[PDB]
């Protein structure tokens, strides 16, 4: 019966939040979701205002519902047309820095407003005059502040998201620059918690519908077609031959873990007329069958450096896409395939 | 499944099928020569070339030597039939490992099936082959049946190791331009090899062989077939497309004769050499003919020459060209499948990406030059195989690409004259009077400088924005799944007919298709200089091989006029150490302290942190190739630092980008939304224009800029080279000077400091590679990405302005949205599109310099024993052999924990491959593993030294051994000289972290200065070994308790490494925190934390509590009492009692698996044991306070209380963390202790989850669950 | 130089004041001991002679 | 060293052509400068001790 | 859209010379390809010249020596000179701008007479 939000710095940090801000597991921990139109929260502290000399770091997990495009401000500390601000915009995010003498820093980063999680990583060095920029584990931005002199803001700090409902994780602040060791450090380890996620990044649920993509035709969903009487599974490569895409659910052993983790045997479940469960053929050809008793547990799992995608093996061998056939490339069972055909991703 | 679908031998007899003389398209009247049809359309004619063209005829140099680095003359090769059946089945062999790769199988597919086409047909409405895409096949009969073909493979012309496609052209037609094709003859020769000089590969492989490395011959094939794929499907760039050079600066080479369809055939960074504009001019031309050919194949109407229908040719090139044929069977060029080939036959098919396909070592770039010829023969299974080339696997050779090292697999590789002679085209350097001193510097060691007009652009065009404006799509660079992409679509299932032809003449008549006249670079042009160059920098560090004493020098001018002085950037010290006298008793220290100078000098790396994209810098680049000017190393330091990368440049390269083209904006009245997307367009082209300008300048700095930084590299290898070559010339003659008495007396064996001589060349290496790369990308940063971004920004500020007055203008049309599109103009234009690095170039990934760590600690592992499958096997790539005992014991749970007991079968042998075995003097090398060593119990353990890991032979090598509380390292070399490091820990003492605890032990051995011994990551103890002379390890490593007189004692033991370098103190520490399964929950003694067993409980704040219940129920309590007692046998150990108090057993609530194996965050219930009976351990959550008092419940009472707790496995692993949750998935808190009065109850409490982790005030909430173990075994 | 008159040169003069001390003041240099690897301060040996 | 910014400050407030609120300003930046100018001497006498 | 206009055609005598003229509307042709072809009565239409936007050139075989092709980018105008003209270059001459379409001029005729 309630929500805790709060500061473990430990340092004098000042928290005001909106009473009725929701809170929804994100990557590792619960999130603040913001609905865009009166929820929002600042943060007070001294060192906020920032100044001349001093170095500072910012970074965060964000994402965004991104419905609108127009220019609204996400989060910064602005005061007197001074300091910094991350504003939504477009399709991603846009950085503005300006000083007292009026030198700006106008950045645009693209492609951030898709539905997905992103690790927004901001790198303020006055020692090296050096502005870095990371989205997830590519810096983005590398940029040199020798212009911008006083950015000497409010010591406040107002996340507003305004216009765009989102979800922000792991807000913070660290009075020192960060390299980009510690972007990549900071974003594989608390990537692998040994949950398994979805095309959003979100945690993969059992009982839940979703479609499936290979990670190499990512845009071509997985569907169904008869060969021998019986029905495998296939991509549609004749460009929309009316092959509509599958509805997947996993299903676990347990009655209960509504959320899927590593090393967790599976069943599949599709949504034909009937609830066909997922059998591997003597072909090594994965096909839907009717009873669930001959459906094939296998074991799920996903690699470490890309966070959106998972890896199914049964008894050692795992799951890839065949060659082409029909034209029609079939999901088989076999390692003799490159790694990049083994990565496949879910999405509700 | 092979590409070569029969076993070929030269004397099989001709059957006039797959085996029959023929005769080609020839000049005059040739004779018939012995050719074997190896697949459709691939003929092979083990013969010289004499007659392809008729003015090489002669197989004698020519009357004067070509302007290539490398060439090779032999007129006697390939004469004898022995040498055809080798070079025959060196071919076969060659594309049988071409088609086994994915990205070859296609290439061959591709060749095959681009048939050239038949467009020999003056009337537009007949279909005729042209002549000289054909052969005349001579049947047993006597008749000739006339075949066309696609490819020819044949041997070398009068140079040996020129290869090259030739194809015999048209009256009119350019067969290999106009998209109609022909047949491919390809100069090749099977049995001959390049060998080049590589660097870059030292940051994952530090173990790189020295001296030459050898081309794998495949790669070559696959060049030449490649260009072969260009010819035939007619999409061949114009061989007067040449990159031009500037040769009039006495740096800048004399001349360089590069091609566009060269640069396009390696791919890489090579290709993009090329400005975006020329490659869309390509596209466009290319696309076009297609057009052309489709338009054609459309006006057909009959066929001539053959019993095929028209219908079936047509269906046959439609396959080639990938043509689209509507409802009514017209043909045309899609716009999309254009796309696909013409990106797959130019962007894939490159020799990147076969040298990615074959794992091989090969050069990045065109101007990584050859510097030698090797004789070689693949044709033996023992000397090159299909999968695996030169680097044979499970071997020696399968590691840091040693198969391709010519000094390491010399048995394949034999030395060959250069018939292009030492400073053959060369320039002539000589400094002005400090009478002149000159240098010939040779062609190929000069600096590649682009010239402008290769890099054109329209950047300052102006574009027209219109409603119907394409917008482009992205520019996807070729990576593997894109490849992958297209092996998955790729049709492998038809491959065109052999039709039959009408018979044509006996004689082919045809020539060569015209060549442009390229006119031979000038040669030996003298320069008078004021200062010394580099080039004179690096040639006074050369000399020749002799019996005079060489003597090293800081003067560049003394070392330069005498052939015994060398120049050396070292410190003067170190001259006057290396020229001075040295006495027989004092030789071997005298060695060993140059060895230590010498990589101290090497590996020497000053860190700045005031210049922001650079953060090392090498000091000594500065005297070594006198970068830059002044007279110290701090001038170079400082003046790196003040003015940045531009010193490391011999020319300042133009980056000039002009004022960017302004868009102009058409009108559309009364028209609201053709205006709207008129607007719409110009800021997506103006993103566009951001691009262009993006890879412009990437374009030009990887030509003008990068080029001269990877000289830069290769110098100072080359610098590095010549000065340990001088200093080992100059320790040998001190050698051989000595009396052979005193030469028996000291073993010494140069080739061994010549290695150790290399690998710290290796490791300074790696520190210029990093510095060098860095400097590059911080002069494309900081030097040229900005004027750009100026012009950009320029542009900006005028579309605003044309686009403000263009929405002003339709402000009646645009009526309410004036506002909006005001607001998007003005906030899209005031932002700026950040330059990414790794956009545009392959290399500079994040994730790949990770990758390159962890590679190098990899490849530095000569021996890795893991268990995996159902053996305990070495995952190295020398993949030495393991005999495993029958008493071996591995842990049902995790089988990588190996149990060694006192009898002789419980015992792990190691055979170890004959190349890995150690006998050196100075050769540094280390090992790690974890081992778990219970508590000693019996006074006969109390001083009982027993070995476990054994490497001694005859007294010399390496051993692991245990003693009470000692974990003890022998080394000894053959002079039963030994040392001895040790680590002890005390059996006296409360808690200990070493007593039946798993320990990561870690050996270092630097043969210059100390033996070091960490143990979990931290340095303990350490001995000097510098007086060690030769050691000979076993060829063999023995895991066995030897000498052990305790019964009743084991050990366990896993992840054990032995690794040819030593380690420094991060790499032990990544290795520690590696190696940790950090996924997954550890018990107190370090094995994996169970299900459903019973742990003692450890707080971490206060470890002198136990975990106590002081009544059962809800109204009881659970509270940490102490103190928990001390066990004891006296003068063996006195330890605390840990098997006091109550227990916990961990439940499975919602396990998705039956492994009884607790990993991170899984939800779990927890009961405890009290008299011997289980209860569960729960709270009621809505009593007042944070803290919430922990109660243990009958479990048929639990209810509705809060009892699911998320488990934490933080870092080995020993330190847990329990979250307790309600049943609404709400936080209750994480589980400790709280005061009440005066009992510490355990209690769930929210303010842990306040607390950032690994702090301090979490450490109450930490927990160690203690099993019973028979390595601790008190009463229970 | 002209005399400090406007704001903007007083933060130029101020931040280069605070970069040149920040690098004098946590000067440090990694050196070889016979014990291992040292973050030797440089200025010591002018700081007390 | 903060002694030598003071005194800079300060005889520019004194005698200056900036404005009031601008001095203000570069007060409440030179307060922070100097802070930041602490942390670093911190960082310095950790490198010493160790 | 694009609009290629030829111009220059005339009937000429065995040797002399012919300038003939393509003007483009509609696109820069700035980084794009120029081919002059011709058609003779009966033939397909043959390449005879391509230039390209940085001014390489390429020929067929019985046009090379005889023909030149130029072009002006500032103009957006493609030239081809024809000297020591033969009976053989009879036909009609077509100027294609190898662009994002099958870009071709009206054509015009060149007569050679003896
Ligand atoms: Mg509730
Ligand atoms: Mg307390
Ligand atoms: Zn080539």
């Amino acid at each position: 019966g309630n929500n805790v939000i709060g500061d473990a710095s430990g340092k004098n940090t000042s928290i005001e939040y909106s009473k009725d801000i929701g809170l929804v597991y994100g990557i590792n921990s619960d999130a603040l979701y913001l609905n865009g139109s009166n929820q929002s929260i600042s943060f007070s502290n001294d060192f906020f205002e920032n100044g001349l000399t001093n170095s500072f770091s910012i970074y965060f997990w964000l994402r965004n519902l991104g419905k609108d495009t127009i220019k609204s401000k996400l989060i910064g500390s602005k005061e007197d047309n001074c300091g910094w601000e991350i504003y939504f915009q477009d399709t991603g995010l846009v950085f503005n820095m300006i000083d007292s003498n009026g030198n700006e820093k106008n950045i645009y980063l693209s492609d951030v407003s898709n539905n997905s999680w992103h690790y927004i990583t901001i790198s303020v060095d006055r020692l090296k005059e050096q502005l870095l920029i990371f989205i997830d584990d590519n810096l983005v931005a590398n940029e040199s502040i020798k212009e911008i002199l006083n950015i000497y803001s409010s010591n406040i700090i107002s996340l507003l998201s305004e216009n765009n409902p989102s979800y922000i994780e792991g807000l913070t602040i660290l009075n020192k620059p960060t390299t980009s060791q510690e972007v990549l450090s900071n974003y594989f380890e608390v990537l692998n918690n040994s949950y398994i996620r979805d095309s959003n990044e979100e945690r993969l649920e059992y009982n839940k519908t979703y479609q499936l993509y290979n990670y190499v035709f990512s845009d071509k969903p997985i569907c169904e077609v008869k060969q021998n009487n019986n029905i495998y599974l296939t991509i549609n490569n004749t460009n929309n031959l009316n092959l509509q895409a599958s509805k997947f659910k996993l299903l676990s052993i347990n009655p209960n873990k509504q959320y899927v983790q590593k090393l967790d045997e599976v069943i599949i479940s599709v949504l034909d007329n009937m609830e066909k469960y997922i059998d591997i053929s003597e072909d090594n050809r994965l096909q839907l069958i009717d009873n669930k008793n001959n459906a094939k547990k296998m074991i799920i799992s996903n690699d470490i450096f890309i966070s959106n995608c998972l890896t199914l093996s049964y008894n050692g061998k795992y799951i890839c896409l065949s060659m082409k056939d029909e034209n029609h490339n079939w999901m088989i069972c076999n390692n003799d395939m490159s790694k990049y055909l083994y990565l496949w991703s879910f999405k509700p | 499944m092979p590409f070569v679908n029969k076993q070929f031998n030269y004397k099989d007899p001709v059957n006039g099928v797959d085996i029959a003389y023929i005769k080609i398209p020839n000049a005059g009247q040739m004779q018939p020569v012995k050719a074997f049809k190896i697949h459709n359309k691939i003929w092979v004619i083990p013969e010289r070339d004499t007659f392809t063209n008729p003015e090489e005829g002669d197989l004698n140099p020519p009357p004067e030597a070509k302007q290539v680095p490398v060439s090779y003359y032999d007129s006697t090769y390939l004469s004898t039939d022995n040498e055809k059946d080798n070079y025959l089945k060196g071919v076969t062999k060659l594309f049988e490992r071409i088609y086994s790769t994915d990205l070859g199988r296609m290439l061959l597919t591709s060749i095959v099936r681009g048939i050239p086409f038949w467009g020999g047909s003056t009337i537009d409405t007949e279909l005729k082959v042209i002549d000289t895409n054909c052969i005349n096949v001579i049947q047993p009969d006597g008749s000739y049946r006339s075949e066309e073909l696609n490819l020819v493979i044949i041997g070398p012309s009068a140079d040996i190791i020129q290869f090259e496609c030739k194809s015999f052209g048209h009256e009119v037609l350019n067969l290999t331009r106009n998209g109609y094709g022909s047949t491919q003859y390809i100069r090749f020769s099977p049995d001959f090899t390049f060998g080049f000089e590589e660097s870059l590969e030292v940051d994952t492989n530090p173990l790189l062989g020295a001296g030459k490395f050898a081309t794998d011959p495949a790669v070559t094939l696959a060049h030449q077939l490649i260009h072969a794929g260009h010819r035939l499907y007619g999409i061949a760039i114009n061989p007067n497309r040449v990159f031009k050079v500037n040769t009039n600066a006495y740096y800048e080479m004399s001349g360089l004769e590069v091609s566009f369809e060269e640069l396009r055939t390696f791919g890489g960074h090579d290709a993009k050499f090329i400005d975006s504009l020329q490659e869309n001019e390509f596209r466009l031309y290319y696309y076009n003919k297609f057009k052309d050919i489709a338009s054609t194949l459309n006006k057909a109407k009959s066929i001539v020459g053959t019993t095929a229908s028209l219908q079936y040719m047509k269906n046959v090139f439609k396959e080639k060209y990938l043509l689209s044929e509507d409802t009514s069977g017209k043909f045309s060029v899609d716009k999309l499948k254009f796309d696909k080939l013409y990106k797959m036959l130019t962007e894939i098919y490159t020799e990147d990406n076969f040298v990615k396909f074959f794992k091989v070592l090969n050069a990045k770039t065109f101007l990584n030059f050859d510097k030698a010829v090797f004789k070689i023969n693949i044709v033996p299974k023992v000397n090159y195989t299909i999968y695996d080339g030169f680097n044979l696997r499970n071997t020696n050779l399968a590691a840091n690409f040693n198969g391709q090292n010519t000094e390491i697999n010399n048995m394949n590789f034999t030395k060959l004259k250069n018939f292009t002679g030492l400073f053959e085209f060369y320039k002539l350097l000589c400094v002005r009077g400090i009478n002149d001193l000159c240098i010939k510097v040779n062609n190929w060691d000069l600096f590649f400088s682009p010239s402008e007009d290769n890099f054109t652009n329209d950047l300052n065009k102006g574009e027209e924005i219109t409603s119907d404006t394409n917008i482009e799509a992205a520019e996807e660079n070729i990576s593997l799944d894109l490849i992958q992409q297209y092996y998955l679509t790729f049709n492998f299932d038809n491959e065109p007919e052999n039709i039959s032809i009408e018979n044509l003449s006996s004689d082919i008549i045809g020539q060569l298709e015209l060549m442009p006249n390229i006119e031979r670079f000038p040669n030996g042009k003298k320069y008078e200089l004021d200062k010394y160059t580099m080039f004179h920098y690096l040639r006074a560090q050369e000399f020749e091989h002799g019996k005079s004493r060489i003597a090293l020098t800081n003067s560049v001018n003394e070392a330069l006029l005498n052939p015994s002085r060398v120049y050396t950037f070292f410190s003067s010290d170190y001259v006057k150490k290396v020229n001075k006298a040295t006495e027989a008793a004092m030789f071997l220290g005298w060695v060993e302290q140059l060895v230590y100078d010498f990589t101290d000098e090497t590996s020497e790396v000053s860190t700045t942190d005031k210049i922001a994209d650079i953060t090392i810098i090498i000091p000594y680049i500065g005297p070594a190739l006198n970068i830059g000017n002044m007279l110290y190393k701090d001038d170079f330091v400082g003046a790196l630092i003040f003015s940045g990368a531009v010193i490391l440049l011999e020319f300042i390269p133009e980056i000039a980008i002009p004022v960017l083209g302004t868009f102009a904006l058409v009108s559309y009245i009364a028209n609201k939304v053709l205006t709207v997307q008129t607007i719409d367009n110009a800021l997506s082209k103006r993103n566009e224009k951001w691009d262009e300008v993006y890879k412009y300048i990437v374009t030009n700095w990887l030509a003008k800029v990068n080029t001269q930084i990877d000289l830069i590299r290769k110098k100072m290898k080359e610098a590095l080279e010549n000065q340990a070559e001088a200093t080992k010339a100059i320790i040998n003659y001190q050698y051989n000077q000595y009396t052979e008495e005193e030469k028996n007396n000291i073993n010494f064996n140069i080739d061994d400091l010549s290695s150790k001589l290399n690998e710290s060349i290796n490791k300074a290496m790696i520190n210029i590679n990093k510095f060098l790369n860095q400097c590059s990308v911080s002069y494309l940063m900081n030097s040229m990405i900005p004027y750009g971004v100026k012009r950009l920004e320029d542009f900006d500020a005028s579309l605003k302005d044309a686009l403000l007055k263009y929405i002003y203008d339709n402000r009646g049309t645009l009526i309410g949205q004036v506002d909006r599109l005001k607001d998007k103009v003005n906030n899209t234009l005031s932002t700026d599109i950040p330059f990414q690095l790794s956009k545009y170039v392959d290399n500079q990934r994040l994730l790949s310099t990770f990758t390159e760590y962890i590679k190098n600690i990899i490849n530095t592992s000569i021996l890795n024993l893991r268990y995996e499958s159902n053996h305990l096997i070495d995952l190295s790539r020398y993949a030495s052999k393991i005999n495993i005992g029958s008493k071996v014991n591995f842990d049902p749970i995790d089988k990588n924990q190996i149990q060694l007991f006192n009898l002789e079968s419980s015992k792990i042998e190691v055979i170890l491959k004959n190349a890995i075995v150690y006998n050196s003097m100075y050769e540094n090398f280390s090992t790690s593993f974890w081992i778990r060593i219970p508590k000693y119990f019996n006074s006969i353990s109390l001083n009982n030294e027993y070995t476990i890991i054994n490497c001694m032979e005859n007294n010399s090598g390496w051993k692991v051994s245990l003693n009470y509380g000692e974990i003890i390292w022998t080394l000894q070399d053959t002079q039963e000289i030994k040392q001895r490091v040790v680590f002890k820990y005390s059996q006296m003492i409360n808690i200990s972290d070493y007593i039946n605890r798993w320990i990561f032990v870690t050996i270092t051995n630097n043969r210059l200065n100390n033996s070091k011994i960490y143990i979990n990551g931290r340095l303990i103890d350490q001995k000097p070994i510098s007086n060690l002379g030769n050691i000979h390890a076993s060829n063999n490593i023995m895991f066995k308790l030897d000498g052990c007189r305790d019964t009743h004692r084991y050990i366990w033991i896993k992840y054990f490494n032995l690794f040819d370098k030593e380690l420094n103190e991060k790499e032990i520490k990544d290795l520690y925190d590696n190696q940790s399964n950090s996924g997954i929950l550890k018990d107190f003694w370090g094995d994996y934390l169970q299900y459903d067993k019973p742990y003692y409980m450890l707080n971490l704040y206060d470890p002198n509590k136990y975990v106590d219940v002081n009544n059962v129920g809800i109204r009881g309590y659970m509270y940490l009492k102490g103190p928990r007692g001390s066990v004891m046998t006296t003068n063996i150990y006195l330890n605390s009692s840990l098997y006091r108090g109550t227990k916990f057993i961990i439940k499975k609530y919602a396990s998705g698996n039956k492994d009884n194996i607790v990993r991170n965050n899984d939800r779990v219930y927890i009961n405890v044991v009290v008299k011997n009976k289980e209860y569960r351990l729960a709270t009621n959550a809505s009593q007042a306070g944070v803290e919430k008092i922990l109660s243990a419940l009958e479990i048929p009472d639990v209810g509705n209380l809060s009892q699911v707790v998320v488990m934490k496995s933080k870092n080995i692993t020993n330190k847990c963390k329990m979250n307790l949750q309600d049943n609404n998935g709400n936080d209750i808190g994480f589980i400790g202790f709280h005061q009440f009065n005066n009992i510490a109850k355990l209690v769930a409490s929210n303010w842990y989850n306040r607390q950032i982790e690994r702090s301090s005030r979490t450490l109450g909430c930490s927990w160690e669950f203690i099993p019973v173990d028979d390595g601790w075994g008190e009463r229970p | 130089n002209s005399p400090i008159d406007t704001d903007k040169k007083y933060y130029l003069w101020l931040r280069e004041i605070f970069r040149n001390y920040s690098f004098d003041i946590t000067a440090t240099q990694e050196i070889n001991t016979n014990c291992g690897i040292n973050k030797v301060v440089t200025w010591f040996g002018k700081a007390l002679n | 060293i903060k002694r030598i910014i003071q005194k800079k400050l300060s005889y520019l407030i004194g005698n200056s052509n900036i404005s009031s609120d601008n001095l203000a300003l570069m007060n409440l930046t030179t307060t922070n400068t100097l802070r930041d100018i602490s942390n670093e001497s911190q960082i310095a006498m950790n490198n010493v001790d160790s | 859209q694009v609009q290629l206009v030829e111009s220059g055609g005339g009937l000429v005598q065995v040797g002399g010379s012919l300038r003939l003229s393509c003007v483009v509307s509609g696109s820069d042709i700035s980084g794009i390809a120029m081919g002059w072809y011709r058609q003779a009565p009966g033939k397909r239409r043959e390449m005879v010249a391509d230039i390209f936007s940085g001014g390489s050139t390429d020929y067929a075989g019985s046009v090379k020596g005889r023909f030149t092709i130029s072009r002006d980018n500032a103009k957006k105008t493609s030239y081809l000179q024809m000297n020591n003209v033969k009976p053989e270059d009879t036909g009609v001459y077509y100027c294609r701008l190898y662009g994002s379409g099958d870009y071709w001029g009206q054509g015009t005729q060149v007569t050679v007479s003896s």
